[PDB]
């Protein structure tokens, strides 16, 4: 009952779950030792942080910040730490405890000391493209954020199939734009203006044949979050995959 | 009742290029916390002795066959390449994978990696990792 501590829990998509801690004088705290202090007329407290970590398990292993931290010490504040966990495919979740050492100093070199430590689940409070009929996923081989100009350039493709006629599909780009509040309408327009024209495939109407390797030419500058043009088809029972995948900035 | 005690210690298809690959995948490696390897992995090298099974397999060859060293062995696909360690994880090393002269009897691969942290004993168990690959013919005379 000094300063209140919440931890917050965030899921990246790069396999590492990010936990950050937050600790903050509470406010009713705050006025109970203000009031004694600033009978003796202090205005600021100085609760001294001088040991703070994390621990991991039933063994107790000290997984580490993602930066730097000295021993501080100041009044009315707020700080927070983060720590990256590692993602769990399955349903065992990680129990962690925390513990810090806030020595509360009183003026004239009288101080008292204080400790506390917390320990709870670091729960989280609840791309490969893959069709909807068949065994068919798609994914691109290459790192699909890349970084290239306006020259020419490569990308791959990747498909696991059904071994059971592993052909038959076509991909081609659609360099038109899609046939779409006058502000929306023209956020929309801007929106299919520059995927219809922005990157263009080097081979469209293009027969497949378990790697496919598709060429393009980019040719506007700026970034395309899943570029979404390209729309591989399939030949038998005539539907549609789109391919929301792949990100390349153009400078 | 004698009780003891109780101690605390996916590929693609390759043509006939050499792939380096540098791993930094989910490796359990399953001590209690934050295992410091102490003699780190730079280069792994795998099919070395694929190749030093498969000339001999041409000289075994070379005569009639009497097995000598091809008595119902299928470690050529098993690709057993023995990572041995000294005394939360830490990144694999480098793959190079160097597929420039191999047969295509194979279609898969394993590996096997001592896990090491020995404290004036000997050694301890051993987690291993397999590896599909698919090779592409690329040429042929």
């Amino acid at each position: 009952l000094l300063n209140m501590r919440l931890r917050n829990i965030s899921l990246k998509s790069e396999h590492c779950i990010l936990s950050s801690l937050d600790f903050q004088t509470s406010k009713a705290s705050e006025q109970l030792t203000k009031k004694f202090i600033y009978p003796q007329e202090h205005n600021s407290f100085l609760k001294l942080n001088f040991q703070e970590i994390s621990y991991k398990l039933i063994d107790g292993t000290s997984q580490i910040e993602l930066d730097p931290i000295c021993p501080l010490k100041v009044p009315l504040t707020a700080f927070s730490y983060d720590s990256i966990s590692a993602t769990f495919k399955l349903v065992l979740l990680p129990k962690s405890t925390q513990p810090h050492r806030v020595k509360i100093t009183l003026a004239y070199e009288l101080e008292l000391h204080p400790n506390l430590k917390l320990p709870v689940r670091t729960s989280w409070e609840t791309s490969l493209v893959n069709s909807k009929l068949s065994n068919v996923k798609f994914k691109f081989i290459n790192s699909n954020i890349k970084v290239i100009k306006g020259e020419k350039f490569t990308m791959r493709l990747q498909i696991i199939n059904s071994s059971s006629s592993p052909l038959d599909l076509v991909v081609y780009y659609n360099n038109t734009i899609n046939p779409i509040t006058l502000e929306n309408q023209y956020q929309l327009h801007n929106k299919y203006r520059k995927i219809a024209e922005g990157i263009i495939l080097l081979s469209n109407d293009y027969k497949i044949p378990y790697f496919a390797d598709l060429r393009f030419i980019g040719i506007m500058s700026g970034y395309y979050g899943t570029l979404s043009g390209l729309k591989v088809l399939d030949l038998n029972t005539n539907e549609l995959i789109e391919v929301g995948n792949g990100a390349s900035v153009l400078i | 009742s004698n009780p003891v005690e109780e101690e605390a210690e996916k590929m693609t298809r390759n043509s006939w290029m050499m792939l380096d690959g540098t791993k930094t995948d989910f490796h359990i490696t399953v001590r209690n916390k934050s295992l410091s390897c102490a003699i780190n992995h730079i280069k792994i090298i795998p099919m070395n002795n694929i190749e030093q099974m498969l000339k001999p397999d041409y000289w075994k060859k070379m005569p009639p066959d009497d097995l000598y060293i091809m008595e119902k062995q299928l470690d050529w696909l098993s690709k057993s390449c023995v990572r041995i360690i000294k005394l939360i994880t830490f990144d694999l090393e480098l793959d190079n994978t160097a597929v420039p002269f191999n047969f295509t009897g194979f279609d898969l691969l394993i590996e096997y990696g001592m896990s090491a942290t020995d404290e004036s004993c000997i050694y301890l168990k051993k987690l291993s990792i397999p590896y599909e690959v698919t090779l592409r013919r690329t040429i042929e005379v």
